[PDB]
């Protein structure tokens, strides 16, 4: 028995994809709604977009972008050509809005319903589509993402605490760059990190909500995950104890880092994916590791939380789009027979209503 | 400047 | 400022 349940959704290159296109520069999946890919058929540049309700069924439409980004919930489309930003209901064939930067914008993704992030060389800005907004910046880049490869935009829940993240090439290693700001302070801390994600974990106990900030990364001394809660606990709350576990990573894996990470608060896990395709899942209350495999042989360049499970789905640069989720009879026989972790069995199955713990 | 053609169908 | 401490805190 495994905890996990693994699912593949769909071969892209089954669709008529190129795989050339299928990579981090020209496919988007920015919710598990959507997958929208650039290609380029004889002389047009073309978006195709996969309708994950109905994916048989792309459709492909003409555009003049160097980037495309689907909202995460409805059908509309950010696009972007050098400093112009435009945005189109697809269905009511509308241009919403159109702003023209003053910088080349290097990363963006929708990081709500209805806020896109726009990260420049140089600074990082927030754009609300209600009402007539424009973007507001947020924060200017620290001078240690200077030169990194972005590679990913988080924030929590409130948009109070924002997680830029870069990599590049240093001592022969991709080395990760984070930086952490505080809204409400006007503070950022740097941070060496390849993967986060922030959650919402109510502690026994506790009247409100802890808002945790979790990372992953591989340092020189060795891979680590940290959960850890960011300012000051409601008034009324016990503070959330912070946790650091070791990340483990095989002695033929001496390249590989974490390049993604989503956290299920059904479950209160927390699923991480390695560069060179490994799973493994982490309880999001005290780090403890309950399952590595390789799950991909192919890198892994996207991901987004997979809402129907709970989990994480993502796409390999094969094209197969694939899903990952706790197996919710398994896990707590799992825990208890498997790991022989009878308290981390019990609490579980308690703490998210999990059948498998009446006998342990 | 337009970036996508919806006029296509 | 600092926003977050690493390291064990004995003191917490």
């Amino acid at each position: 028995i495994l905890p996990i349940r693994f699912q593949e959704h769909l071969q892209l290159q089954n669709l008529g994809i190129n795989p050339a296109n299928i990579g981090f520069s020209t496919l988007t999946m920015e919710s598990d709604k959507f997958i929208c890919i650039r290609e380029k058929v004889g002389e047009q540049a073309q978006v195709v977009i996969i309708d994950m309700n109905d994916p048989s069924n792309p459709i492909r439409r003409p555009i003049s972008a160097d980037s495309a980004i689907m909202n995460p919930a409805s059908k509309v489309i950010a696009l972007k050509a050098g400093k112009t930003l435009q945005i189109f209901n697809i269905e009511m064939k509308s241009k919403m809005k159109a702003h023209t930067m003053t910088d080349d914008v290097t990363f963006w993704k929708w990081i709500s319903l209805n806020t896109v992030a726009l990260v420049t060389d140089n600074a990082v800005y927030h754009w609300s589509m209600e009402g007539e907004s424009q973007p507001v910046k947020m924060f200017d880049r620290h001078s240690s993402l200077a030169g990194c490869q972005i590679i990913n935009y988080r924030t929590d829940a409130k948009q109070k605490w924002l997680l830029l993240t870069g990599i590049s090439a240093q001592q022969n290693r991709v080395v990760g760059a984070m930086q952490l700001y505080s809204v409400d302070r006007k503070v950022s801390q740097p941070i060496e990190g390849h993967a986060a994600s922030f959650a919402q974990f109510k502690m026994e106990g506790n009247a409100e909500e802890s808002t945790l900030f979790c990372f992953a990364v591989r340092g020189q001394a060795g891979g680590k995950l940290h959960i850890i809660e960011v300012g000051t606990p409601p008034t009324g709350n016990q503070p959330f104890p912070k946790k650091a576990v070791d990340v483990f990573f095989p002695p033929e894996a001496q390249n590989d880092f974490p390049v993604a990470m989503q956290i299920s608060e059904k479950h209160d896990v927390v699923f991480l994916i390695t560069k060179y395709g490994y799973i493994h899942l982490y309880d999001l209350e005290t780090g403890t590791c309950i399952y590595m495999n390789r799950i991909s042989g192919e890198t892994i360049f996207v991901t987004a939380p997979h809402e129907a499970t709970a989990g994480i789905i993502g796409v390999n640069r094969k094209g197969q789009v694939l899903s990952v989720c706790v197996e919710e009879e398994n896990i707590i026989p799992y825990i208890t027979n498997v790991l022989q972790n009878p308290d981390l069995a019990l609490r579980m199955a308690v703490r998210n209503n999990l059948a498998g713990a009446e006998e342990l | 400047e337009t970036l996508l053609d919806l006029d296509f169908d």
